[PDB]
C-alpha cells in the first residue's frame, strides 16, 4: 500500500503467477498523512495483513483491506501531538 | 448523544461501554483524555 499527496490510495499488488496490477478503488482521503506501516503473516494465500496509517491531524487509523470490507475503517484512535512513525510486529513464540 | 445532546452521529464506543458520537468524542479527547 503506497500513498501520494492525498491519502488512502492504491495497493499495487502483483500476480501470483505473473506481474503487477492494481485496485482502482480509492478513497483519496483529504490529505493528513505522516506515516503508514503494516506487517505480513507467514501463511496467507490472500491479502493477509492489516493497514495502519498515521495522519497529520492528531489521529492514526487502522483499516482492514480484505476484499470483503476493503477501504473501510475498522477502529479509531487517540494521540496527543503527531505520530511520525508506526510499526506492526509479532514477537512471542496481540499484534503489538 | 448525551455529551453534545445530538443525534447519534457514529455512536462509537470506548473500553468501558461509553458510546459517544465520533468527532464529538475526538474533541472530547482534545478537551480531556
Amino acid at each position: 500500500v503506497i500513498a501520494l499527496t492525498g491519502g488512502e490510495l492504491v495497493y499495487f499488488e502483483m500476480d501470483p503467477s505473473g506481474q503487477l496490477n492494481e485496485y482502482t478503488e480509492r478513497k483519496e482521503m483529504s490529505a493528513d498523512v505522516v506515516c503508514m506501516s503494516l506487517a505480513n503473516v507467514p501463511p496467507g494465500e490472500q491479502r493477509s495483513r492489516f493497514l495502519a496509517v498515521g495522519l497529520v491531524d492528531n489521529t492514526v487509523r487502522i483499516i482492514s483491506l480484505d476484499p470483503s470490507d476493503c477501504l473501510q475503517p475498522l477502529s479509531m484512535q487517540a494521540l496527543p501531538a503527531q505520530p511520525e512513525s508506526l510499526c506492526i510486529v509479532e514477537m512471542g513464540g496481540f499484534l503489538y | 448523544c448525551f455529551i453534545c445532546r445530538q443525534s447519534f452521529q457514529n455512536p462509537v464506543v470506548t473500553k468501558c461501554r461509553h458510546y459517544f458520537c465520533e468527532s464529538c468524542a475526538l474533541q472530547h479527547f482534545r478537551t480531556t483524555p
